[PDB]
RNA sequence: CGGUAUCUAACCAGAAAGCCACGGCUAACUACGUGCCAGCAGCCGCGGUAAUACGUAGGUGGCAAGCGUUGUCCGGAUUUAUUGGGCGUAAAGCGCGCGCAGGCGGUCUUUUAAGUCUGAUGUGAAAGCCCCCGGCUUAACCGGGGAGGGUCAUUGGAAACUG
RNA sequence: GGUGCAUUAGCUAGUUGGUAGGGUAAUGGCCUACCAAGGCAACGAUGCAUAGCCGACCUGAGAGGGUGAUCGGCCACACUGG
């Protein structure tokens, strides 16, 4: 069976119903100097019964679309 | 014969003596020109580099885009880029034939391969720029055969290189292995050709 | 038995109550294809006694350089003042590919085929200078190994 | 600078600037709008032809021209060559070029392409002034 | 329909084929599933090169010859295979 | 404040060789031992020893002249600095001098000199080139 | 396409050479005419009754079925400098402090495996540059094979360095 | 992953999420009723200007700089709007 995408990252804000919003930290080089850069982009996750909390790490998997943003759904919620 | 003009000033101009010996001394050995005999003058890097490529471009009697197209494909090759210019250029049909003695002059040469005077392996071949390879056959085809100029000029032959291999019953010449530098004018300055296409 | 090449002649005056008075001033490379190659200055009232003057001096500043292969043995940076060179080895039969007076001290020193490019002034007198201060930093792989105790074999 | 200085804003170049402004613009009469294109030449027609004074410490009498290009600028040009047969009202043909005597001319009015015609008796150098083989 | 067919390359005059698997729709000299082999048809003794596995594989999976390849494929003999594969 | 202990240690070889001292010490520290004991393989310094103090030990390293007072050491540099750090894959490993100096890398086998690294096919981090 | 390509038979040196430069940069110089006029010019700048710089001749030098000019792009330009520059007097250190975000961070041990290095699999079409062969009488040109090309996806390792 | 402007600082309201239904070959504010007030942005939203994208082409020691005609792949358009 073929696998989707899992990420993680830190959750950001749960003001909506059944979902969170996460940021994913990730490093990328610059193009010409080459130096490491932070780079964050925020995901939307679908939360089954509002568990995550603001500030969680979380584990998001991709699924299909949910909403006219959603396409993540949360998977585990390592810390608190 | 690309080059229709007098073939005694180029040089006197150049200062050497192309076909042996004749052109340059004897007669007045200094350059062409109102001002030959007198108002010598010294001579800059460029001049030295350009006059370099003068001398090869105008004994082999070939015009400069070819030389331009010739000297890029022998540096294609294995070894020092000056040697093999001259390696890749004495493979030509109009040298080989100069060489087997069947043409006094390189126009006389280059005019016999021309008018289908010749054959290569017996198939006639009208391009003077045919790069001969090694253990191919060259011979005449009968038809002209014993004619006059050819046959005149397998008198006045001086000697033959040792790469070359030529007996005068068949007209049968052949390239006895690829020639080396140091059996190859030995007048020319090859570092000075190569330095004057890389500014 | 040396060679001599004129590489820059320069008229100078100073300024005197009259007017001005006029010398020469003359920068000659000197050196044999073997190995060693030398640079002097000189100054005079005539051109061909200013080349005099400065073919004495250079028999005075004479330097050896090492090559093999007809090729430096690494790749040296020159610095004098406000010129500077940089000196490359190069393949075989490629010839040497340099600038104007950096030409005189590596085709009288001998060596065939080497690449260079100059990053800073233009001035002839300092781009001898610049050369000659990267001939200095040149070494050869035999000296190398003895100094750090080891083997030309184990060294490369 | 240091490399995070160098990252947070790089390194911008500067911009050449065009020595014929008026040759590398176009024209649409539809729209009446000049459009962004390169060309070698432009033709117009010459509304005043006369001469005036290099500057210092030159004397002489350079014999110029002002056209209005197709696409609708005026500009000043200059006849090369001894002798010429322009004409107010006249069309000819310009090309890039300035000449540095004359202040403000900045191009040069080719010879024997359109109604101005090549230089008379001219022996070497023919390819320029536009004078046929005699 | 995906069939197999030649494809038309060389100079003027000179024509040189290279048989590709495409379908139907697609230009002459575009888009192509895979190449099989190529086509002289200069040489006097005309001369082919083919995959022998590619076509019988392609075969199987409804695509059909056309009226050049399938001379060129009888001569160089796998349509026999293409019937001893179907029947066995 | 000390953002390169690595970096001073490639500088204080290189301000005594300036004034021909024959010997330095400076604090000690476990990657400073292997770039020591490095150079001592390929003879460019004459000798080293460790000395165990409270803070963090401390090592002297003796340099090394030829007869007549020749320089063994010409120059050292540090490539991959905190502020741009840089890596070598197996075929990118560089030859400082043409093979006449040396460059440090630190390899997932160790740190080790880069004519061993291109006969075990690893990269890593460059550190020095010392020549 | 088309009696096209290609052969053989004969007669003819006969129908087939121009363009730009010659003070320096930059290879190539002498006469005559003009007299700050006519004019030349990419820069330095030449011409004011002995101009190698304007115009024409003779000669020469670069190319050649071409040769020159204009327009646009890269180079030389290290003249935006990661490779590869600088800030006392040449352009260039804020008038000075307190400090959020960000960037960087002393010494040792254990662990992890994000950065880092390495193997396998899939893929990065064809044509094009490059390498090796072959066909057009040679070349251009055209075929066959290969190579290169990714901060790519799955999976297995290493633990020195950053985290 | 591949463009200029901060002398363009706020933008958005089917907008953001949820519940039920409609519709489609198919998931989905794609559409509708209800409920809540959310969502994006100095890691550059919004706005103005310019532009089809790529394999590739020219130049360059290289890193890069400029271009995207011919040949091949994808896209959009067919007097101007629906
Ligand atoms: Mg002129
Ligand atoms: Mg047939
Ligand atoms: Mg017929
Ligand atoms: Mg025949
Ligand atoms: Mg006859
Ligand atoms: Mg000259
Ligand atoms: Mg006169
Ligand atoms: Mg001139
Ligand atoms: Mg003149
Ligand atoms: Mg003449
Ligand atoms: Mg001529
Ligand atoms: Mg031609
Ligand atoms: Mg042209
Ligand atoms: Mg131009
Ligand atoms: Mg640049
Ligand atoms: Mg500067
Ligand atoms: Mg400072
Ligand atoms: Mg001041
Ligand atoms: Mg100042
Ligand atoms: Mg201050
Ligand atoms: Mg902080
Ligand atoms: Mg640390
Ligand atoms: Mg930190
Ligand atoms: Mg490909
Ligand atoms: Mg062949
Ligand atoms: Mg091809
Ligand atoms: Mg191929
Ligand atoms: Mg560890
Ligand atoms: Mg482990
Ligand atoms: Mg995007
Ligand atoms: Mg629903
Ligand atoms: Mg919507
Ligand atoms: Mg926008
Ligand atoms: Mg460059
Ligand atoms: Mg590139
Ligand atoms: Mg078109
Ligand atoms: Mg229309």
């Amino acid at each position: 069976r073929n696998q989707r995408k899992v990420y993680t990252g830190r959750v950001v804000s749960d003001k909506m119903d059944k979902t969170i919003t996460v940021v994913v930290e990730t490093y990328k080089k610059h193009g010409l100097y080459g130096k490491r850069v932070k780079y964050s982009k925020k995901f939307k996750a679908h939360d089954e019964n509002n568990i995550a909390k603001t500030g969680d790490v979380v584990r998001i998997s991709e699924t299909r679309p949910l909403s006219a943003t959603k396409h993540f759904r949360l998977l585990e919620v390592v810390e608190e | 014969a690309r080059y229709t003009g007098p073939s005694w000033k180029v040089s006197r101009r150049l200062g050497i003596s192309l076909s042996g010996t004749g052109k340059e001394l004897e007669r007045r050995p200094y350059a062409p020109g109102q001002h030959g005999p007198t108002q010598r003058k010294k001579i800059s890097e460029y001049g030295l580099q350009q006059a370099e490529k003068q001398k090869l471009r105008h004994m082999y009697g070939l015009t400069e885009r070819q030389f331009k197209n010739t000297f890029n494909k022998a540096g294609k090759l294995q070894g020092k880029h000056g040697e093999n210019f001259m390696i890749l250029l004495e493979q030509r049909l109009d040298n080989i034939v100069y060489r087997l003695g069947l043409a006094r002059t390189r126009r006389a040469a280059r005019q016999l391969v021309n008018h289908g005077h010749i054959t290569v392996d017996g198939k006639r071949v009208d391009i003077p720029s045919y790069q001969v390879s090694v253990g191919q056959v060259i011979s005449v085809r009968e038809k002209s055969a014993k004619n006059s100029a050819i046959a005149e000029s397998l008198e006045v032959s001086s000697f033959v290189p040792e790469y070359v291999t030529f007996d005068a019953e068949t007209l049968t010449g052949s390239l006895n292995r690829l020639p080396e530098r140091s059996e190859l004018a030995a007048e020319i300055n090859e570092a000075f050709i190569v330095e004057f296409y890389s500014r | 038995d040396l060679e001599e090449r004129v590489v820059t002649i320069n008229r100078v005056a100073k300024v005197v109550k009259g007017g001005r008075r006029f010398r020469f001033t003359a920068l000659v490379v000197v050196g044999d294809k073997n190995g060693h190659v030398g640079f002097g200055t000189g100054k005079a009232q005539e051109v061909p006694d200013a080349i005099r003057k400065a073919v004495e001096d250079a028999k005075k500043n004479m330097v050896f350089v090492p090559t093999v292969d007809t090729t430096i043995p690494h790749t040296v940076v020159g610095h004098f003042g406000g010129g500077e060179i940089l000196l490359k080895p190069a393949s075989a039969g490629s010839g040497v590919t340099a600038g104007g007076p950096v030409r005189a001290v590596l085709e009288l020193a001998g060596v065939a085929d080497v690449s260079s490019k100059s990053l800073g002034s233009n001035t002839p007198i300092n781009m001898v200078r610049a050369t000659i201060d990267g001939i200095k930093q040149l070494k050869n792989a035999e000296d190398v190994a003895k100094l750090r105790g080891k083997t030309v074999e184990e060294l490369l | 600078p240091t490399i995070n200085q160098l990252v947070r804003k790089p390194r911008q170049s500067k911009i050449k600037k065009s020595t014929s402004p008026a040759l590398n613009k176009g024209l649409n009469s539809f729209k009446r709008e000049l459009t962004d294109v390169n060309s070698p030449q432009k033709r117009g027609v010459c509304t005043r032809v006369g001469t005036m004074t290099p500057k210092k410490p030159n004397s002489a009498l350079r014999k110029y021209a002002r056209v209005r290009l197709s696409n609708g600028i005026e500009v000043t040009a200059y006849i090369p060559g001894i002798g010429h047969n322009l004409q107010e009202h006249s069309v000819v043909l310009i090309r890039g070029g300035r000449v540095k005597d004359l202040p403000g001319v900045r191009y040069h009015i080719v010879r024997g392409a359109l109604d101005t015609a090549g230089v008379e008796n001219r022996g070497q150098s023919r390819s320029k002034y536009g004078t046929k083989k005699p | 329909a995906v069939k197999i067919r030649l494809k038309r390359m060389g100079s003027k005059k000179k024509p040189f084929y290279r048989i590709v698997v495409a379908d139907s729709r697609f230009p002459r000299d575009g888009r192509s599933i895979e190449t099989i082999g190529t086509y002289n048809p200069l040489l006097d003794p005309v001369e082919v090169k083919i995959d022998e596995e590619a076509t019988l594989k392609w075969m199987h999976n409804g695509a059909k010859p056309s009226d050049t390849v399938r001379n060129l494929l009888s001569r160089e003999g796998i349509m026999e295979k293409f019937h001893n594969q179907k029947l066995g | 404040v000390m953002t390169d202990p690595i970096a001073d240690f490639l500088t204080r070889i290189r301000n005594a060789n300036m004034v021909k001292h024959d010997k330095l010490e400076l604090p000690a520290s476990k990657i400073k031992k292997e770039i020591a004991e490095i150079l001592k393989r390929e003879g460019f310094i004459r000798d080293v020893e460790y000395i165990e103090d409270d803070n963090a030990g401390t090592i002297r390293v003796f340099l090394k002249y030829g007869a007549t007072g020749e320089r063994v050491i010409t120059g050292l540099k540090r490539i991959s600095k905190p502020g741009l750090r840089v890596y070598a894959k197996s075929t990118e490993v560089p030859k400082v001098l043409n093979g006449l100096g040396i460059a440090i890398v630190s390899t997932s086998q160790g740190v080790l000199t880069d004519k061993e690294a291109r006969a075990k096919q690893v990269g890593g981090e460059v550190l020095a080139y010392v020549w």
